[PDB]
């Protein structure tokens, strides 16, 4: 079902395995980076535990790092059974399209890309691994990444980790525990939900 | 801009381009003079190499660079780097934009750094309009900045050079130069066309050296041993 579906919830808690296989799976996880915490961040262990195997069997998986978690990351990665082949960094801009970690001012932010399986019929080369576009609010995400995957992967099953609202796209399950509710449209997933979830609390 | 893209323009081909003079003008003044040395890397006790350096700027050849001899991962992982690296001292690795940034942060944990940054020089084609794994056209190379013990952004855009220039950006100099980390710089796999004041450049291409572990050593000497490359030379 082609439009927008997502579900309010703990990431850390929700039975992803009525959901489906994915073609594509994106993350921005709220890495325990530094310390600071202006969000609820996630332990290392709880990334790892992440039941993200059961989401795929051939396809990509799109996980923003940042500071230490380029590390963790790449951890998490290769534990949950993906290789990365490639790693997309966005140049954050303004309007006049110029650009806006203690040794170096950051210019960028990093989103590795991992395959698991032998994914097929996707057109791997159209887009470069730059992105270049301008910073909306706080921790949010450029929507060039949603086009470029929707050209890398057209029509397929997509699912996001920790998406906020405004995240919510067409052909994309988005998880958060910051979304309105639960809207599911695909019989598929309203049935095997309805199965596990019978009185809707997670 | 993406979309975009996909009329032959990288995207960050449309990116638009007060003191920080004088520091400049105190490194230049602070910088040694260049010293050089041809050696065969893969065959070459690295230990010769003394004193004990501060900055460690390694730029291997890797094989993706000839797209149109390659060191590998396997060899570089066994470079004895902790074996010259100060123990308060600093390493920036040219990673490549394929397997390197993976097995780069392997080498730095195995010569014992953390990393603190990651550099990347992203490549316009302004000028003119893939791997197997890879998923996506590749634009960029990445730097990998460690530290080991106790102005400029991560960010070097410049046109692509042409097929076969193997040159890495002259402004990675310029951004380890105004980090002021000390005197003792060694780039390991320079060319004669990158021998610069202030540097130790060990390489297999060179074609003259003039490298004297003493009269290098001379250059470190008291009063000058903890000088950041950044202040007034001790009169
Ligand atoms: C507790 N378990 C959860 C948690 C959860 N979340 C996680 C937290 C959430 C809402 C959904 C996201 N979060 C956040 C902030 C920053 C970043 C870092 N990122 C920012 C953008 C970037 C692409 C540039 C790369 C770097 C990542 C996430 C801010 C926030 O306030 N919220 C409420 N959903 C379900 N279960």
């Amino acid at each position: 079902l082609f439009p927008p579906q997502w579900i309010c919830c703990d990431i850390r808690y929700l039975d992803v395995s009525i959901l489906g296989k994915f073609a594509v799976v994106m993350a921005d996880p709220p890495w325990d980076i530094h310390m600071e915490l202006p969000y609820g961040t996630l332990t290392d262990d709880e990334m790892r535990r992440l039941n993200i195997p059961v989401l795929q069997d051939d396809g990509f998986l799109f996980l923003w790092v940042t500071g230490r978690a380029m590390e963790l990351g790449r951890e998490c990665l290769n534990l949950w059974g993906y290789e990365r082949v490639d790693e997309i960094i966005w140049v954050k801009t303004n309007q006049l399209q110029r650009i806006i970690g203690h040794w170096l001012n950051h210019g960028k932010e990093h989103c590795l890309v991992g395959v698991k399986g032998n994914p097929q019929g996707f057109n791997q080369g159209l887009d470069c691994d730059v992105i270049v576009a301008e910073v909306r609010s706080t921790s949010h995400k450029p929507d060039e990444i949603y086009g470029m995957i929707e050209r890398l992967s057209p029509g397929t099953r997509k699912i996001e980790l920790f998406g906020r609202p405004h995240n919510v796209q067409p052909n994309w399950i988005t998880l958060g525990n910051q979304l309105d509710g639960i809207h599911l449209l695909d019989p598929d997933v309203v049935a095997r939900f309805k199965q596990r979830y019978p009185d809707g609390i997670i | 801009y993406c979309q975009h893209f996909v009329t032959g323009h990288r995207p960050q081909n449309f990116i638009r381009d007060e003191l920080i003079r004088l520091k400049d003008e105190l490194i230049a003044k602070s910088n040694t003079p260049p010293m050089y040395l041809q050696a065969d890397i893969e065959a070459f006790d690295i230990r010769e190499l003394t004193p004990k350096f501060d900055v460690i700027l390694l730029e291997p050849p890797l094989e993706e660079y000839y797209r149109e001899k390659c060191w590998t991962w396997d060899d570089i992982m066994k470079l004895e780097i902790d074996e010259i690296a100060a123990p308060r001292s600093f390493i920036f690795l040219w990673c490549g934009s394929g397997e390197g940034l993976d097995l780069g942060r392997v080498c730095l944990r195995k010569w014992g750094y953390r990393r603190c940054e990651d550099i990347c020089w992203i490549k316009t084609n302004k000028n003119n309009p893939l791997d197997p794994k890879a998923v996506f056209q590749r634009t960029k190379e990445h730097c990998l900045m460690g530290i080991k013990g106790t102005v400029d952004i991560d960010l070097i855009i410049t046109e692509e050079p042409e097929i076969g220039n193997i040159e890495k950006p002259v402004e990675i100099f310029h951004i380890i130069e105004h980090f002021c980390l000390g005197r003792r710089r060694l780039h390991l796999f320079g060319r004669d066309s990158t021998i610069r004041p202030g540097w130790l450049t060990v390489g297999p291409t060179l074609t003259n050296s003039n490298y004297n572990a003493e009269t290098y050593a001379s250059y470190f000497s008291a009063p000058n041993s903890y000088l950041t490359g950044c202040t007034e030379e001790i009169e």
